[PDB]
């Protein structure tokens, strides 16, 4: 009933700029604290940064690594809270998650400082900051078999064996990113030794974005 | 400023506890985060005994002097993810601060050995000035393995990218290895060999012009 639903990742140079929203329903958003916490490819979670509600005058607190860079508001008539990403570095990519925060502490004792604590979470929106550039694969055969792509920006490629018909033994390894930014993959499939003369194997590799559809032959050296 | 133990692994239906440390839990609670690619981080447990509901009994969290800890009595194949403590990052500050994170692998599946395939540059690619030696690892678990590359026996340290493994559908693993290598390298050694550790045990393939 609770729902949070962030919006506006996506593909940014450094030094671009970007507006990530968060909505929100199913509680008293006009109230609430409010987080965003990211999560880099790979890495950990990191906070981000938080807005209060009227108690505490609607302040901001900002992580160290973005304060002066990032700036959070929100818009309770909307039900909308947002995170505004100025100047932005290659560390700002990962996946970005807006948080409903609860307050673990006790007014009338004060026998503890008090807690915040991240309830509710959206399913979090992707932000790249990346140089890269739109770039096709280049396609090797790899002789007894399987076939290399290398090079190419943005995921994905698909890669298929004798146009489909060769789907028994045939393993497509997740791509590796490279330092460059630049995504390589290799697909490869056990074949019986025997019907290497016999039957020709080419692998098909597509690339939508760069416009790329190779057809590689794969055969012994 | 919070840190914990990057990797744990525990037997299913076993009993497992990720610790949290840092010089804020003398003074502050931690709550603690569940994470899994792919989906949201889930609330497991706050402050002084505080489980929200849909949380399954199994987890329970603690803490005395600078630790925080996270209990799993119980654990299931479900609780395989990402574990990470959050508190405030020092006293008299406005900030929160995420603990480093545990890596918590729930052993699922027997043990099995990688198995290796490794190929030459192709001749299509040399004839490009690039070559490239690829190191195809699968089917193995767990999904952790260590990737050494050697050239006539002497360690490579350059041009070597590596996946983090990823689950087949066999529930095995798969990862690979690129090492990249001007042609003159290449012909400058007798051999390339691609070394795969998993669980202590080594396996080596070796390719040569």
């Amino acid at each position: 009933e609770v729902r949070l639903v962030e919006s506006g990742g996506g593909l940014v140079k450094p030094g671009g700029s970007l507006r990530l929203s968060c909505s929100a329903s199913g509680f008293d958003f006009d109230n609430a604290w409010m987080t965003w916490v990211r999560q880099p490819p790979g890495k950990g979670l990191e906070w981000v940064g938080r807005i209060t509600g009227p108690g505490e005058g609607w302040s901001v607190d900002y992580a160290e690594s973005v304060k002066g860079r990032f700036t959070i508001s929100r818009d309770n008539t909307k039900n909308t809270l947002y995170l505004e990403m100025n100047n932005v570095r290659t560390e700002d990519t990962g996946y970005y998650f807006c948080a409903r925060t609860g307050k673990y502490y006790d007014f009338w004792s004060g026998y503890a400082p008090g807690e915040e604590y991240f309830q509710d979470w959206g399913q979090g929106t992707l932000v790249i900051v990346s140089s890269a550039s739109t770039k096709g694969p280049s396609v090797f055969p790899l002789a007894p078999l399987g076939c290399l792509v290398k090079d190419y920006f943005p995921e994905p490629v698909t890669v298929s064996w004798n146009s489909g018909a060769l789907t028994s033994g045939v393993h497509t390894f997740p791509a590796v990113l490279q330092s460059s930014g630049l995504y390589s993959l290799s697909s490869v499939v056990t074949v019986p030794s025997s019907s290497l003369g016999t039957q020709t194997y080419i692998c098909n590799v597509n690339h939508k974005p760069s416009n790329t559809k190779v057809d590689k032959k794969v055969e012994p050296k | 400023e919070l840190t914990q133990d990057p990797a744990v692994s525990v037997a299913l239906k076993q009993t497992v506890t990720i610790t949290c440390r840092g010089d804020s839990l003398r003074s502050h609670y931690a709550s603690w985060y569940q994470k899994k690619p792919g989906q949201a981080p889930v609330l497991l447990f706050y402050g002084k005994n505080n489980r929200p509901s849909g949380i399954p009994d199994r987890f329970s969290g603690s803490a005395s002097g600078n630790r925080a800890s996270l209990t799993i009595t119980g654990a299931q194949a479900e609780d395989e993810a990402d574990y990470y403590c959050s508190s405030r990052d020092k006293s008299g500050s406005r900030l929160s601060v995420f603990g480093g994170g545990t890596k918590l692998t729930v052993l699922s599946q027997p043990k099995a050995a990688p198995s290796v395939t490794l190929f030459p540059p192709s001749s299509e690619e040399l004839q490009a000035n690039k070559a490239t030696l690829v190191c195809l690892i699968s089917d193995f678990y767990p999904g952790a393995v260590t990737v050494a590359w050697k050239a006539d026996s002497s360690p490579v340290k350059a041009g070597v990218e590596t996946t983090t493994p990823s689950k087949q559908s066999n529930n095995k693993y798969a990862a690979s290895s690129y090492l990249s290598l001007t042609p003159e390298q290449w012909k400058s050694h007798r051999s390339y060999s691609c070394q795969v550790t998993h669980e202590g045990s080594t396996v080596e393939k070796t390719v040569a012009p």
